[PDB]
Order: structure tokens, then sequence, then C-alpha cells
């Protein structure tokens, strides 16, 4: 579970690790891919998607999930995560505001990112309704079991922890997780690389002036801007992403059906929807002559229907025809 | 980089309940650090009870149970048995590596005492076709496991030429050792009477050859 | 079910490698990685590392990363440990060990290395026989005495194995620069000398086996 | 539409990391000094003006690249179909897919039909055209290879496997804010973006 810079993390710029980057507000079904630096999931181990491990310390916290909060203009709802990424439906939003509760603290973050959901249909609504036709949204799955792309996935780079630095009664003292590697000299001169189990430092004296750093890549993290690289090398880990986005049909829009008015080759047509409406047509003669506006007060219009037939479009309800001689 | 401390003996009774604990020297011990508890018993003989923090390993008996008491993790044996007598260590994982504790000993009331047995063996033939002879004495089967072995050539207590191993531990529980009196083909010729006295929990046995 | 048997106990000479195997029954190897633990004769218990015994990449942990290095024969469900440039203080108890459950759930029997410089001595394998007076009880012991060895380990068995029960061998110990080791056996009266009792000794090392039948004094 | 796929920056505590031109499609870079990089233990960087951040970014195709993407075209005028029914006199049926060019046989059925070429050439694509899912739009795209950043085509990819392409997004980074780690990129959300 990567820990990176969170913008306004509820105060202000803290480093949390459900440090929010790439949210795409990019399909239609009120949905938004998110990463999180956190890794939830599995625990650290082998079990259960639904648990929760964040990075606190320098150590995980793989744990219940139990109180997730995606959300935006208003809360969202979760669809599922996997690995550091969370599909949530959502609405539109000048923001994207993430967070759950580890039970001690509220812990959120939060980012900037415009979010809207056109549904796909020349209806525009703010929202999916219940009924109307299906057709071909964009849409990102529920599920895991996805290869359709991967992202790189490379070490981590050192990362700070002056936990370590403490003193040794007149010396800065440096101590090791686990035997990881404490990369370690201050500005004074002594140690100058840092390989080592729980070191001292002859030289310098102040926590204030040392290389309190962590070599710890047992673990790849996520490749996020973020992120300090680790200078060695571009290690493997190559890894899958979850949320491809699909080819759904989403159950979609629909808009109220119109009012057809006979004239003398001329549809008059009151007209009254939901919300706004791209109306459109096609005089079928090769004098195209065609009209398009967005209706969402409604409206008396008119269509100079020619001899041979016009089309009619009202919204992503099916195109009519029309026999005006 | 973190340091897992635990009790260093508890000593408790057949049908009581025992706690004991696993401290993280960086924080309170939380469901992410998956505190496991291990079990040595003698022979190095490892057998893993609970893991992430509350799974019970299949074949562990139910008196042995795993919780997050406070801010460290703890194992309860509830009703322990005398067969629970053992070293117990906690491990914590940390991200990215495993810390082990200190381990606790843990001693349960039971096993009624037992004697050793005692025998001493005289050097073999074939030994004393090479210019040496060793007397074997071997103590088996005693506990509490704690012995005195004293030799004792001609009447004299001899002070020279003896080794006594470290009581180790049989499977029963109980507890065996052996001292050995090397003597040349030719001390051995000289003296007339070996014997090989063991104090277990007061009472002395005496076992003695003539050659 | 799950038996993770370790090889025998090794002699080594600083500067030289080992490889300890670990060999797996019960599991499905695969879905299951391999800890590697030290066990320092005073010291305690130690995490070296993690191998995912899917992909083969291994975790050393900090302590370990240089000397060490963790591989695995996975077509014969093996893990080994190689530690190479042997140093002295690397004396200690190696155990392989399952990582499930959020911890790790079964240990093997362990791989003890008593890194020390030293020739090579065969043992003199000595019978021990009662006293060659009386000797009247319900049983009777008889005894094994491995003597004066370089390195360890040496195995013992009685009857080829088929005699277990009874039995108290007793570990080896360092005396004089050479080792010595000693085993007890304890049958009903009646079985012996009527019946034939064979103390079974190996040494690798030297590659001595001897087989000393206990023969009564008279 | 791009994604910003931000390589993580270099941050070098004491002293400058100068940058290469990587040949990721777009790849802006620019060095930067004068940072105090705040990272989870305040910062980590012993120096205060020595300490130097090296931003890197590139362009790349989105995930829905693959599936949510326009398509430009040349478009030339090809050959016309039809699967003509005739109910032939007491035949009844025939419903055969046939073509135009006056010379083209259908044999299906029993009778064989020959069609065209129509006089009315009008192809009501044009020259150039755009393609979206299923919404055509015969728009004068700019070409592959030259789109001007926030208008149409400022990712530009061959196909979809093709790595190589041309973004002109006016990728620009700049240095990030007061000793702490992120990537200010400074870009034109797409014109994939718009055009939708």
């Amino acid at each position: 579970p990567y820990i990176a810079d969170c913008p306004n993390c509820g105060h202000s710029r803290c480093d949390s690790p459900i440090a929010i980057e790439e949210v795409r507000g990019d399909a239609h079904a009120g949905v938004i891919r998110i990463q999180t630096s956190a890794m939830f999931g599995l625990k650290t181990d082998g079990v259960d998607l639904a648990y929760m491990s964040f990075m606190n310390g320098k150590t995980q916290k793989s744990i219940k999930i139990d109180n997730l909060h995606v959300r935006t203009s208003a809360p969202c709802s979760l669809v599922s995560h996997h690995g550091y990424y969370i599909l949530a439906q959502c609405p539109p939003g000048d923001t994207v505001t993430v967070g759950f509760h580890d039970g001690p603290n509220r812990h959120t973050c939060t980012v900037a990112h415009k979010v809207e959901f056109r549904p796909v249909g020349r209806e525009k609504y703010r929202h999916p309704p219940e009924h109307g036709v299906e057709l071909p949204c964009n849409r990102y799955t529920h599920k895991r079991a996805d290869q359709g792309h991967y992202v790189e996935m490379h070490q981590p780079g050192l990362v700070a922890d002056h936990s370590l630095l403490s003193i040794h009664s007149a010396k800065v003292k440096i101590t090791v997780p686990s035997g990881a590697q404490v990369k370690y000299y201050c500005k004074c001169p002594d140690v100058r690389e840092g390989i080592t189990s729980s070191d001292h430092t002859t030289t310098c004296t102040d926590v204030k002036q040392c290389r309190a750093y962590l070599i710890d890549n047992k673990k790849w993290v996520y490749n996020s801007g973020r992120l300090p690289r680790g200078e060695g090398d571009t290690f493997k880990g190559k890894l899958h992403v979850p949320f491809v986005p699909v080819k759904a049909k989403c159950i979609a829009t629909l808009a109220p059906e119109p009012l057809v008015e006979h004239k003398h080759r001329t549809l008059i047509l009151h007209l009254h929807p939901d919300h706004p409406t791209l109306l459109t047509t096609r005089s079928l003669g090769s004098d195209a002559n065609p009209t398009r506006q967005w209706i969402e007060r409604p409206t008396t219009v008119n269509f100079t229907v020619t001899g041979e037939g016009l089309e009619y479009t009202w919204g992503n309800h099916p195109p009519k025809r029309v026999w005006a001689q | 980089q973190a340091v897992v401390t635990q009790e260093s003996a508890l000593t408790t009774s057949p049908g009581e309940t025992v706690t004991l604990t696993c401290r993280s020297n960086i924080g309170a011990v939380t469901s992410s650090n998956c505190a496991n508890w291990v079990q040595e018993k003698p022979d190095h003989f490892f057998t893993g009870l609970i893991g992430d923090t509350n799974n019970r390993r299949s074949g562990v008996p139910a008196r042995f149970s795993g919780s997050l008491i406070g801010d460290k993790a703890a194992l309860t044996i509830t009703g322990a048995q005398t067969e629970d007598e053992a070293i117990y260590f906690c491990a914590l994982w940390y991200n990215n590596l495993w810390v082990f504790g200190g381990g606790t000993k843990l001693t349960v009331l039971g096993q009624p005492k037992s004697s050793p047995s005692v025998t001493l063996f005289p050097p073999s033939s074939e030994e004393l076709e090479t210019n040496k002879a060793t007397l074997v004495c071997t103590i088996t089967d005693f506990y509490p496991g704690v012995v005195t072995v004293d030799w004792k050539v001609d009447g004299t207590p001899v002070t020279q030429g003896m080794e006594t191993t470290q009581p180790s531990k049989q499977s029963n529980n109980k507890y065996m050792a052996s001292s050995y009196l090397t003597l040349t083909a030719r001390a051995w010729e000289r003296h007339s009477s070996y014997s090989c006295q063991v104090t277990h929990e007061g009472h002395t046995v005496e076992k003695s050859l003539s050659r | 079910q799950i038996q993770l048997v370790q090889s025998g106990r090794e002699v080594k000479n600083p500067g030289e490698t080992v490889k300890i195997s670990c060999k797996a029954s019960g599991y499905t190897f695969t879905e299951y990685p391999m800890l590697w633990v030290k066990q320092a004769p005073g010291k305690g218990f130690r995490w070296m590392g993690l191998i995912y015994t899917n992909t083969g990449e291994p975790t050393y942990a900090e302590e370990f990363k240089g000397r060490f290095v963790f591989s695995l024969e996975i077509s014969a469900s093996t893990a080994y440990l190689q530690i190479n440039n042997l140093t002295n203080e690397d004396t200690a108890t190696y155990f392989c060990v399952r990582d499930y459950f959020i911890s790790l759930d079964y240990w093997g029997q362990g791989t003890t290395l008593t890194v020390s410089s030293a020739k090579t001595t065969a043992p003199s394998v000595y019978p021990l026989a009662p006293v060659c007076g009386g000797t009247t009880g319900s049983s009777v012991t008889l005894g094994c005495l491995v003597k004066g060895y370089f390195p360890e380990p040496v195995t013992l068995t009685w009857n080829s194995g088929s005699l277990s029960s009874g039995v108290h061998t007793f570990p080896a110990l360092l005396q004089s620069g050479l080792y010595t080791l000693s085993s007890s056996v304890t049958v009903t009266s009646n079985t012996w000398p009527s019946q034939t009792i064979t103390c079974n000794v190996a040494h690798p090392a030297s590659s001595t086996k001897v087989d000393k039948k206990i023969e009564s004094r008279r | 539409k791009y994604k910003t796929k931000v390589p993580s920056p270099v941050v070098k505590c004491c002293g400058a990391t100068q940058c290469t031109s990587k040949p990721h499609p777009d790849y802006q870079c620019q060095v930067f000094t004068g940072v105090y990089p705040f990272m989870w233990g305040g910062a980590y960087c012993f120096c205060d003006t020595e300490n130097t951040q090296m931003s890197e970014a590139y362009v790349e195709r989105s995930e829905e690249c693959s599936i949510d993407h326009a398509k430009a075209y040349k478009v030339h005028t090809g050959t016309v179909q039809a699967m003509v029914n005739i109910t032939y006199g007491s035949v009844s049926w025939r419903s055969a897919d046939v073509y135009v060019n006056g010379e083209t046989p259908a044999k299906i059925g029993d009778a064989k039909l020959i069609i065209g070429p129509l006089s009315s050439a009008w192809s009501p694509f044009d020259n150039k055209v755009v393609v979206y899912g299923h919404e055509v739009y015969n728009y004068d795209f700019p070409e592959y290879g030259t789109g001007k950043a926030g208008s149409f085509g400022d990712l530009q990819s061959r196909t979809s496997t093709s790595n190589d392409l041309y973004a002109n997004t006016n990728l620009k980074l700049q240095r990030p804010q007061a000793g702490i780690v992120h990537t200010p990129f400074t870009q034109a959300p797409s014109g994939f973006e718009r055009w939708k």
C-alpha cells in the first residue's frame, strides 16, 4: 500500500496512504475508477478482497474495510476494489473526496477533478434512470479477472523515517525495520552510504541533519507521480489493471414521446421533455437541411417537411420518419 | 527495525487460565500485524497455534485462542494442561518482514515426579584393546529434570576424567543424561570398584561395577 | 498430512558453502511459499526471508541479503537454503516453515550447522552389555557408545530402526576435539539375549558404517 | 484523450540531476532546484537549495483509447451493395447480396442480374472523415502528426497497438510548490474531451 502526498487532506497537504491519483470521470455510468496509493484487497498475505491494507508507519495495516467513503458533491457508491484501485458510482462533482475510517481517526483524502456523467444518448440527463432503452455506453467492470491493460509497477524509492534517528545518549542513533537497507550519512563527515543494521553516528549529533532513509524494496509500488524514484534501476513488476473500460450497454436514457400534430407539409410538434434532449432531423432531399437543438424547456417547434420525407429523432428514442405529401 | 517483546517465563497449574502477551516497540499491535503464535516443545519441535491474530491452526486444541488486548497481541490458554509446558513465540508482520519475540517459557503443574533409571556399563573389551577404558553411566526418565552425578573410583570421589551431558528432554517430557569416566587401559586394571552416584529429588541411586 | 522434513545436520569449516533441503509433503507446494527462520543457540527466533514458490522470487531479511540464497526444486517440492562463505557465527539451527493463515502454520524439524575447523575422524563403536554377574529384573538395559568422531553428524538406530520404543539416544558432545555420542535401549528380560539386538551407526563424513551386536560378557 | 501517466520524479538531495530527452511520446521533462520536499517526515533532503527535483511526464494512450476513441479516415469512393429481394414471377423468392458495378452478376436463386453503375455518385462521406463509435463526422481532421493541442487530434496514434504517436498536448511541467513532492503537469485537456 503506497503512501503519497494528499493535496487537501482534511486540513491541508498531508501524506495519506489513500492519496488519490488518476481520477477518471471519463465513463458514462455514474462510475469513476480511482487509484488510491493504498492497496486494499486481500490482506498482507492471502485472504478476503473485502479487507483493508493501508500504510501506517513504515508498516501496513491489513484489516477490515469497515467504513470506506468515496464522495464528491454527494456521497458516492462503492462498486468494487482490487489492488490499489477502486471503482465507485459517483454523481458529478467539481472535486473527488475519498476516505475510510480506521476507527480512531477519520483519515481521509481529497482531490480536484472535473467530473460529469453524460449518459450515452441525445438526452443530457444528470443521472441514470430505472428504465429506458439500452445502448452502447462506456463503463468499467465489476470484476478483477482482468488483463486488458497493465501499468508499470516497479519498486519504491526510499522514504523518510525520522523515528529511526534516535539518540545514543550523545550521538544520533539510526535503527532498522527488520534488517532493511537504511541509506545514511549526515551533513558532517561520518558513514557515507548506509547499508547496515542499526548504526550510530560518530560525527553529527542533531537528528535534523541526517539521512533517515528506507530502501525497503521487498514489495514494488504503483509508479505515482508522488513517488520518489528508486534510483538504482527499473525493476520488474508489470501489473495489470482490473477496471478496464468495457462496452457495457448501460441501462440508459429515454425522453417522453412527442405530440405529433399535422399541418400542410409541416410538423407542428408540441414537445415536453424530462431533460435537455438533442433533437435533430434530416430532410431527405439531396438538400439535407438538418437541424440541431438541445431541448430542455418544453417547446412547440416546426419542421417544413418536403414531399419525399423527413426523419425525426426524439432523443435516443428511435428515429421516426414521415410522408408529407 | 521493530522489537517484539514477550514475558520471559510464566508458571501456572493444570486447569488454570493463563495469558501471554506480545508487545511491539513501534506502537499498538493491530490486525495488520497478523500476530502469529508458535510453540516450541523439546527437540526443536515447532508447530503453529494461531495466525492472523485469531485463526487457530487446524488440530490445535481449543483451549488456545488469540486476540488483541489493549495495544498488544495475546494468547490465552483456557484450562492449561501439563502438555502445554513449552516455549511460545509471537511473530508480528511489519509491511515487508517478520519480527519474532524472544519467546515465553511456560511451566504447567503436572507430570508426577519420576526417579531416574541409572545403568553403569564397564569398558568393553574391544576398547580395552585400544589401551582405553570408558565407564558409561546412563540416566533416563527422570523428572524434575535436574540431577547430580558423582563418580567414585575405589571409594574415592573421582574429580577429573568425568564429563556429564546436560539434561535433554525426552518425548514423554522426562529427561535423560549420561556421564562418562575415561580411564586408561591401565588406570582401569589398577583400581577395583567403580560407582556412578546419581542424586535426584533427594534420593540417591548408586550403581557400582566390580572388575 | 503436512510434513516438512529437512536435511540432517552438517559440520563445515569456515569459508565453505552448505545447501540445506526442505522436502514438503501434504500441500500443493505452489500455493504456499516458504519461510526460512534461524534460531540461533542463545538468541531466539529470527525471520531470514520468504520465497514465492509460485514465481520463484525470494525476499531476504536485510540481515541475510548476501551470503544467503533461497532456491527450490519445484518439481520435487523442495525449498533450499544455501549459505555461502560460511562464517563461524552461523552455527545455529535453520527451520523451513509454511506461510499460511496470516502467519506460519507448520514448522520443519530443523537442520543444525556447526561451522568448525577440524579434520575427519571415524568413530569407534563399542557395545555396552550389563555387568558380568546376575542382572535379573523384569527388563534389561543395553547400550552403545559411539566414541571419538569428527565432524557431526552420526546417525544411530537399533535393529535397523525396527526397535525404537524404549530407546534413549544422547546428544553428541565435544570432548578433546572429538564428538562422543551414546544410546541406551531397554527391552524385556526375555528378549535379550534370546533375540539379537544390534546397534547401527553411520558417520557420513567418513563413509563409516558399523553394525555392532550386543553380546553377553560371558 | 491522453493520460499524463507521469513517471515518478527524481529527487537528488544535494546537487543537480540533468534530464535527457527520452523518446517517450511528448516526453516533457524539466529539472528543478530549490525544493525541500516534505515526504512523511517533514523534508528529507538535508540541503536547502541544492535539493533538486527532476520532473518528467510523457503522454500515453488512455485505456479508453482502445475502446472509446475517435477514428480518422481518408475516404475514397469504393463500391455500393444491396440485399436485393426479388420475389420473382412465380419463383417468388431470392434475397441476394449484390454489387453496383455494371458487369457483376449474382446467380443467387435462379436469375442473373447486373446492376448499375449508378449515376448518382454523391458519396455522403467527404474525403476526410472522423468516426466515433457510431456517430460519423465528415470532419476535416487536421492530420496525423500535426494536431494542435486542445484541438482535435492532440493525441494521434496510428492504431491502438501503435506505441509511437504524436502528442501535441502543450504539456508543460511546473515546479512543485513549497518543498513538497508532486508533479505539476499543466496541460490542455484533450481535443478528444472536447469533440464530445
